[PDB]
């Protein structure tokens, strides 16, 4: 593939010309970190973003994964994701009425969430977390979980990135999906905690208000021995 | 990207600009605003064939290295591209080395025109600092 022309083919009116180009672009970004910094380096970006705002649903799929795919490339990869100013779309397509485009929008702001503090603090410049603690409540367990996964990568972030998490009120929605009968959903609402339990005595304090204890207890003999690692360790972070 | 103004204070206090070498955090916010009216991506090119680049305008001869200024010295041994970024981190780094180098924040003429000797910390006043 010549990379330099893909991107120039981005300059296009035509709609079935933007949508080749986009499908190639996204599947070289599959190929690991060289590849995606072939696609950064060919200028492929600037393009990239401005297509969020096409109309056209399928070509929205198609730059959605190329940019989820350059997202999940190292940090500085991810920064030039934002840099290139996609979250505010990211994060206006939290709200697509088409799951499907729901679903790989909530995955690229996953991707950038999972880089360092700084990448994590642009998601929650941007506006990510109060939608992000609202789809908890999504019927649509896929994008719970991607939701919740989200979240769970922002509050690995320092204790003021924590601190945002509880203040846009997902501690509520957090603890009461430790009830699920889903043991994915369980675990990625046990990892979230955990990751805020091992913020400063503040954000303990809030998930002990918040009663996470009573069922962090509970959960040390579930069945599955993975969760009682993880409770007896997240109740390690709170009782410290 | 364009911040506002107490996300770029925030941004700058978290990056340890506060009253760094007795300069109040109003000052450098102040100074992003008639440097580069708060963009990341502000570039200014200088007669001289330097260009200043970012929300700081650091300038290609003495401070970064953009390839095609000469007489070029990178003294903060950065490329200027990472002073676009909205990740402010090289551009503060770079900031706290030009603020050192003799003439403190004197070495901003949007500062020294603009903001220098004016209440700066009006434009603090009102973020969660």
């Amino acid at each position: 593939p010549d990379l330099p022309k893909l991107v120039k083919l981005l300059k296009s009116s035509n709609e079935e010309i933007l949508l080749k180009a986009l499908r190639a672009l996204a599947e070289i970004a599959s190929g690991g970190n060289e590849q995606i910094q072939a696609v950064i380096d060919a200028g492929a970006l600037p393009a990239l973003v401005q297509l969020l705002s096409s109309p056209n649903e399928q070509i929205l799929q198609e730059a959605l994964w190329a940019l989820s795919n350059i997202a999940s490339g190292g940090n500085e990869q991810i920064q030039a994701v934002i840099d290139a100013g996609a979250l505010p779309a990211l994060v206006q397509l939290l709200s697509s009425p088409n799951e499907q485009i729901l679903q790989e929008a909530l995955w690229a702001l996953s991707n950038i969430a999972s880089g360092g503090n700084e990448q994590i603090q642009a998601v929650i410049d941007a506006g990510a977390l109060p939608a992000l603690v609202q789809l908890l409540s999504s019927p649509n367990e896929q994008i719970l979980q991607e939701a919740l996964w989200a979240l769970s990568n922002i509050a690995s972030g320092g204790n003021e990135q924590i601190q945002a998490v509880i203040d846009a009120g997902a501690l509520p929605a957090l603890v009461q999906l430790l009830s699920s009968p889903n043991e994915q959903i369980l675990q990625e609402a046990l990892w979230a905690l955990s990751n805020i339990a091992s913020g400063g005595n503040e954000q303990k304090q809030a998930v002990k208000e918040a009663g996470a204890l009573e069922k962090l207890e509970q959960l040390q003999s579930h069945e599955n021995e993975k969760i009682q690692k993880e409770a007896q360790e997240a109740l390690e972070k709170l009782q410290s | 990207k364009v911040f506002g103004r107490c996300e770029l204070a925030a941004a700058m206090k978290r990056h340890g600009l506060d009253n760094y070498r007795g300069y109040s955090l109003g000052n450098w916010v102040c100074a992003a605003k008639f440097e580069s009216n708060f963009n990341t991506q502000a570039t200014n090119r200088n007669t001289d064939g330097s260009t200043d680049y970012g929300i700081l305008q650091i300038n290609s001869r003495w401070w970064c290295n953009d390839g095609r200024t000469p007489g070029s010295r990178n003294l903060c041994n950065i490329p200027c591209s990472a002073l676009l970024s909205s990740d402010i981190t090289a551009s503060v780094n770079c900031a706290k080395k030009i603020v050192s180098d003799g003439n403190g924040m004197n070495a901003w003429v949007a500062w020294r025109n603009r903001c220098k000797g004016t209440d700066v910390q009006a434009w603090i006043r009102g973020c969660r600092l």
